[PDB]
């Protein structure tokens, strides 16, 4: 993986650390409704 | 003079014998479609005056690939029966 | 019985194509105004022509609605 | 005066204003559930 | 020539058209003036 | 409406993520100025 | 019979369809040299081009999302693009893909919004100076018309995308039908088709433009 | 320190098939060896209906010859334009 | 019969429409009058351009009534 | 038959949108009396955008139109 | 039969959002040809703005289209 | 089933609440293209007045397809 | 029961009020953009009185929505 | 019974007067934005003819909406 660090953790880092700390939180957001709705209708479908 | 030759070089009595000289592991996976790439790319692409054929390919490539993905869902509208 | 509804709601839909006759002498009345209060010289015109427009605008809404009463007695 | 306390043009009483309606709002949903 | 080179020759025969990284970390490393 | 059998919404949200996030934040991030 | 198109695909049972989503990755390379071939420097320009456009009105804070704001309209281009062939599957029309495109980027611009500028950001809920006479029916409607913000974000380009598809398999459909009987018809409603072929490639640019624009100006707000 | 490029790589022809093949095949055939193979390949393809027809054949046209028509029309001047870019950095440098 | 009555039905519910006739002429003689008050020099001219909308839109409205009545005599 | 009913009905109350046709003529033709009263010169150009708008909003138009006659009865 | 002349019905009722469009048509097209009617000079930047009105207003007109074929076609 | 007869019914209905949309969309837009040809020097904020007032106008139309499909499929 | 049947199509054609809210609104919005070209220096006045139409015509606009909501979940 | 279906029908239909309102309210505060964008030696006057058509159109949408409220609660 040490090619892969090399060439995606190089150039990104200031990226993810600076500035988009503000969009993870919204990806886990995404998530939590994401979550949510596949688990109502899982509930729904499983009754019929 | 070589074990190893281009696949169009060997022979087909030694041609498992090319079969069993080359390698298999996913690196050797890798370092095959990137030769493919770049073959590609350097011989119709990287040119001071490349033109449609140098893109043209991959796109009519895409373009059977999504059909032949889609085959199955096909064969229930055929015009005639028996062909 | 089913043709009496039926013509009930058809002329309580076909009195409906009257609401852009409506707009449409109200618009024609806000454009005389400030037609006239460029040139306040040629008044007469203006209300002629604005007087026609609205016989037919009114025309066309008549037209519609006396749809809706032979719809009624059709 | 409260017009000046509870202004509209400045920062300041816009925010005390939506904050006073939140507060509002918050209180009468939670009166309301009861019933 | 030119087309031989690429942009780190061009920090190299020019350092004035560096796209220096401090005082714009960011891209495109420089303002839009 | 096929969008709503949810059953493959992971996986398409997770690509478009490591695509819009990686992918072109390399490659656009090599684009030069005049 | 026809929302086949939408179907998620899998040639068998595997994960493919994270495939169909990183092909244009590699219609814009990246160069190496100085000088480059054509399909390079035309793209370059071009981004040139539409950076120094857009990103004018931005403070300077704002213009750290440069990247991101145009990767979001390139990738959205290209996809909105490829979907056209014949046989080619569009992975935004599949709902969920916007609402992860729209959603994080809303609620973090909300959130640097609150994070700084706190009684102002609070503040852009009561336009200035407004009547006192109203003043909750007004903060009511501008908070609820906040929220409204990432729906229709994406459910906009969403169906906007669907639409443009159904309509041309319809009407190629209803051509075939008509050759059965006649021949003119057929080539009104191809003529026609070549219209709409024209117009889905102008919008499927165009809602990436009003989209990563919309973003723009939301950071202009909140910023 | 890196190195040049041709003047126009792999010629072509129809703008889709490398012509490479032809050659490959001229001690056979020579000429019209490749063409009538085509021409069978799709008129077999045709037959036995391994590709059937629908409306998808017909929007595929449509985008095909808009194309076409771009190309044929458009092609030299966007080569000479982005040739000019180029020329045009050179000196602005230069 | 049930279809009896969405015969009328929709031969009523087909002239919705010239809601589109009213709001055109008001705009358009609205505009007309502007131009009288605006450049006098123009009258027959932009007259001409207002029969044409009238008898567009008009026209558009009384196709429409046309086909509420082929609804009609089905 | 009641779908033979519906099919009047979605014919009928399908062959609305000719409102937006109307109205958009309306628009663009006072535009064309205003912008001409104001200058007579480029009369050409001018009623060139205006035939432009003429076409385009008769093509909603028989696109409302066209899917009426779809469902009306051939499908 | 009942849930067909229904979606019938649903389908006839959905055709209409099309006239915003057709109206937001017309009357931006007489903005046009106004504005250049009085700055002919500037007719590239007045016509830009003019189709990208088009198209946000034919996005909408297709929004309803689309969602009638849905309830047709495919529920 | 009636039961579900009337969701569609009631969808179809709801469809048309976009058409205040289309309407406002257009006439911002061309009341863009006039304050742009008047002062052609604000071009800037004479945009960022259009579709602040654009996304406003489709968000009011949105909510009722969003509506619609509730009503369907809940 | 065909009761609740009525009940949603009655929201769903009431909901319609909406359209009206959206026009009006576009229409306010273009002559704020030109009444702000020709006097660029009350921008202030100019966005208050502004507002206050927004306001009135928004809601207006979503008592109708109101309406559907309530008589479907209460009557 | 279904005079509830009936009703609730009829309701949510002639509810839809209040677009009117909407649209004629939006026109209004437009216009006035624009008649003290070029003359604004005139606030109060202005106003007061604001009001004035702001209060008129509200309630020749107000006798409907009301009216409707009449055949809910009243028949
Ligand atoms: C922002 C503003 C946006 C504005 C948009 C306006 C456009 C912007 C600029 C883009 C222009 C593209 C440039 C171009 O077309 O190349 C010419 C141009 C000229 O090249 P040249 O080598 O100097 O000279 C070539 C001669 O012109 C050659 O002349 P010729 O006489 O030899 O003619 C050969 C021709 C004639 O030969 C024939 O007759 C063959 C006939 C058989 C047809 C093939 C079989 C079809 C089967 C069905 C047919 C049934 C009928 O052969 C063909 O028919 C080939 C067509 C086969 C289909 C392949 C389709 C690929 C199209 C690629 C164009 C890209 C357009 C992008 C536009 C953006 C989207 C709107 O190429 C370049 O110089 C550089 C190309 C740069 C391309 C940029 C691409 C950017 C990345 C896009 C990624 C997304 C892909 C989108 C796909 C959709």
């Amino acid at each position: 993986l040490q090619s892969l660090i090399k060439n995606v953790w190089i150039p990104l880092k200031p990226y993810y650390t600076q500035v988009y700390q503000e969009i993870w939180v919204g990806m886990g957001l995404m998530g939590f409704i994401v979550y949510k709705i596949r688990s109502a209708d899982k509930r729904s479908k499983a009754l019929k | 003079p070589l074990k190893d030759r281009r696949l169009l070089e060997v022979k087909l009595g030694e041609l498992p014998s090319w079969i069993l000289m080359r390698d298999f592991t996913p690196s050797g996976i890798a370092g095959a479609f990137q030769r493919g790439y770049y073959r590609y790319y350097n011989k119709y692409v990287n040119v001071k005056k490349g033109s449609v054929a140098g893109l043209s390919m991959v796109l009519a490539a895409y373009v059977v690939f999504n059909y032949c993905r889609s085959y199955k869902e096909l064969k229930h509208e055929r015009l005639r029966k028996y062909h | 019985d089913i043709d009496t509804a039926a013509k009930f709601i058809g002329a309580g839909a076909a009195t409906v194509g009257v609401a852009g006759s409506g707009a449409g002498i109200g618009t024609v009345f806000g454009s005389l105004i400030i037609g006239y209060a460029r040139n306040p010289s040629l008044k007469q015109q203006l209300f002629s022509y604005a007087i026609l427009g609205f016989a037919l605008s009114e025309a066309m809404g008549l037209f519609c609605l006396m749809v809706a009463f032979l719809i009624l007695f059709a | 005066g409260i017009k000046k306390y509870f202004n509209s043009y400045t920062l300041t009483g816009r925010m005390n204003c939506v904050l006073a309606t939140y507060g509002g709002i918050a209180l009468l949903v939670l009166y309301f559930k009861l019933r | 020539p030119f087309d031989q080179m690429t942009i780190e020759d061009l920090n190299e025969v020019f350092p004035e058209t560096k796209l220096d990284k401090k005082k714009y970390p960011y891209w495109p490393h420089r303002p839009i003036e | 409406m096929p969008q709503l059998d949810t059953s493959t919404w992971f996986i398409t949200i997770t690509s478009m993520i490591m695509t819009l996030f990686i992918l072109f934040q390399l490659k656009i991030s090599n684009y030069s100025y005049p | 019979n026809l929302f086949a198109s939408f179907i998620a695909p899998t040639m068998m049972g595997l994960p493919i369809v994270t495939l169909i989503i990183m092909f244009p990755s590699l219609l814009f390379p990246t160069p190496k040299r100085l000088i480059n071939n054509r399909t390079i420097s035309i793209q370059q320009w071009l981004i040139q081009l539409t950076s120094k456009q857009m990103m004018a009105i931005h403070n300077q804070k704002g213009q750290t999302w440069s990247l991101m704001l145009m990767s979001l309209i390139m990738f959205i281009g290209s996809t909105n693009i490829l979907g056209l062939l014949p046989h080619s599957f569009t992975p935004t029309t599949q709902l969920s893909m916007n609402l992860g495109m729209a959603i994080p980027l809303w609620s973090a611009t909300v959130f640097t919004g609150f994070r700084y500028k706190t009684k102002t950001s609070l503040a852009h809920f009561l336009p200035q100076g407004t009547p006192a006479l109203l003043i909750p029916m007004l903060v009511i409607i501008e908070t609820i018309s906040l929220f409204i913000q990432p729906v229709a974000l994406a459910v906009r380009l969403t169906a906007n995308i669907t639409a443009g598809h159904l309509l041309i398999h319809l009407i190629g459909g209803a051509t075939l039908a008509l050759l059965n009987i006649n021949t003119m018809t057929a080539f009104i409603t191809f003529t026609i088709l070549i219209l709409l072929t024209i117009l889905e490639f102008a919008v499927a640019l165009i809602q990436a433009y009003v989209f990563t624009l919309l973003v723009s100006l939301y950071l202009h707000d909140n910023t | 320190p890196v190195p040049p490029l041709p003047e126009h790589g792999g010629k072509v022809r129809l703008g889709l098939i490398p012509e490479e093949f032809f050659q490959f095949l001229y001690p056979k055939t020579g000429v019209t060896g490749p063409y009538v193979l085509g021409t069978g390949l799709i008129l077999y393809l045709l037959s036995k209906e391994i590709y059937v027809i629908t409306a998808e054949t017909f929007s595929a046209i449509s985008t095909i010859g808009v194309l076409v028509y771009i190309v044929k029309k458009y092609g030299a001047s966007i080569g000479a334009f982005a040739d000019k870019l180029n020329e045009q950095k050179i000196a602005q440098l230069e």
